[PDB]
């Protein structure tokens, strides 16, 4: 399962 | 043996032509499994295994939504960027990132990680720890003070031990008939005429899994990794793989040269001569 | 900065004329990603392609597989025609089964 990404 | 469950993510901005192209590959150790791909109306996640038809409703419509966050995400991440290195609003970028887990024979993990990267070059990265960021220039920096201040690092290792984890050995599990296969290789061997009454001798080697395999030419037990050419092994279409390896020996001195194939499905190692 | 494609045209098995086989394209260590990739089969574009095997390297190079299944004949030919930033003309790679 995928990660979700925070923003930069 | 260990295994391994990959992510990579690419947001590619198109200027005047539109929203960024958004793209999520998944990997089980070499295998392809599942994929994301913004350019198609109803774009949703979907698998690229077999074995993930036994997954369910559910999942698919759980990673579509989250995988349609994650674009908004580098949506807006292409224009701080902007910002970070004052850049042009006209001009094409790329953001890349490699998230992933690796665990033993006995499904524990062994490592967690995840790397950005800019432009084809390194960004911000989480450090073997997974307590730490590793910064590559000072636009990277703003972005590790951010997730310092906001506990991203907590974040991602309970993301990288668990989830990851977890969901890993359920796809081993599921896909086993398939990733926990061995496709012994086929090796054969081409010879192709030179000027200077040389000749090139190609081993290659076929229909292989995994992915993992050593290619040598010997001269009198002597191994010629110098003047001896190759290929990284490449996917050949149907979950397998391909590699070739050559060297340019005097003409009729052939005999005196054998191809070494070290591969999981071969007990002892083959051997080839023209 | 910007890294030129390496174009690589294969069967999956030794060809044989009469015998189905799949044919691959693999386009690697480019950059950026931005690239067209077509697949062709007597200078004519092959409907059925599957792009996969999407990934990148350590240096972040982008790579790519382009494949479809096809009976080889020893009449028919088959080349990958590949479009890059790094090249103001498409390249395209011919299938030399006797590699
Ligand atoms: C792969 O494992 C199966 C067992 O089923 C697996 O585990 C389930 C919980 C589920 O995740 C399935 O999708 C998986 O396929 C092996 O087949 C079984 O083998 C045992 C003998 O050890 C036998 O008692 C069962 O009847 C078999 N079939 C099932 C449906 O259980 C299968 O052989 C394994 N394949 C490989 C290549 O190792
Ligand atoms: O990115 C930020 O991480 C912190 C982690 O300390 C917070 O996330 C926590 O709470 C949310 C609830 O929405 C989730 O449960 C996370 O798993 C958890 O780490 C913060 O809300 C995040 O924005
Ligand atoms: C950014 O680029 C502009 C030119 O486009 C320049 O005038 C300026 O000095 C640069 N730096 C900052 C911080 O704006």
């Amino acid at each position: 399962r995928g990660y979700v990404y925070m923003g930069l | 043996g260990p295994h391994s469950l990959r992510y990579f993510v690419t947001a590619v901005s198109r200027p005047g032509l539109g929203e960024p192209r958004y793209m999520e590959v998944g990997y089980v150790d070499d295998t392809e499994f599942v994929r994301f791909d913004s350019d198609a109306e109803n774009p949703r996640y979907e698998p690229r295994a077999r074995w993930m038809e036994q997954e369910g409703p559910e999942y698919w419509e759980r990673e579509t939504q989250k995988a349609k966050g994650n674009e908004q995400s580098f949506r807006v991440d292409l224009r701080t960027l902007l910002g970070y290195y004052n850049q042009s609003k006209g001009g094409s970028h790329t953001i890349q990132v490699i998230s992933g887990c690796e665990v033993g024979s006995d499904g524990r993990l062994l490592r967690g990680y995840q790397q950005y990267a800019y432009d084809g070059c390194d960004y911000i990265a989480l450090n073997e720890d997974l307590k730490t960021w590793t910064a590559a220039d000072m636009a990277a920096l703003i972005t590790k003070h951010k997730w310092e201040q906001a506990g991203e690092a907590e974040r991602l290792r309970a993301y990288l031990e668990g989830t990851c984890v977890e969901w890993l050995r359920r796809y081993l599990k599921n896909g086993n008939a398939t990733l926990l296969r061995t496709d012994s290789p086929k090796a054969h061997v081409t010879h192709h005429s030179r000027p200077e009454d040389k000749v090139t001798l190609r081993c290659w080697a076929l229909g292989f899994y995994p992915a993992d395999i050593t290619l040598t030419w010997q001269l009198n037990g002597e191994e010629l990794i110098q003047d001896m050419e190759l290929v990284e092994t490449r996917p050949a279409g149907d979950g397998t793989f391909q590699k070739w390896a050559s060297v340019v020996v005097p003409l009729g001195k052939e005999q005196y040269y054998t191809c070494h194939v070290y591969h999981q499905g071969l007990p002892e190692p083959l051997t080839l001569r023209w | 900065i910007q890294k030129t494609p390496q174009i690589q045209v294969y069967s999956r098995h030794p060809p044989e004329n009469g015998k189905p086989n799949i044919l691959n394209c693999y386009v690697t260590q480019f950059h950026p990603p931005h690239i067209e990739i077509q697949m062709l089969k007597n200078g004519k574009k092959i409907p059925k392609v599957e792009m996969s095997d999407m990934s990148f390297s350590k240096d972040w190079s982008f790579y790519i597989l382009a494949h479809t299944e096809f009976t080889p004949t020893e009449t028919d030919t088959y080349a990958c025609r590949v479009k890059h930033d790094s090249m103001a003309e498409p390249k395209t790679v011919y299938w030399d089964r006797d590699m």
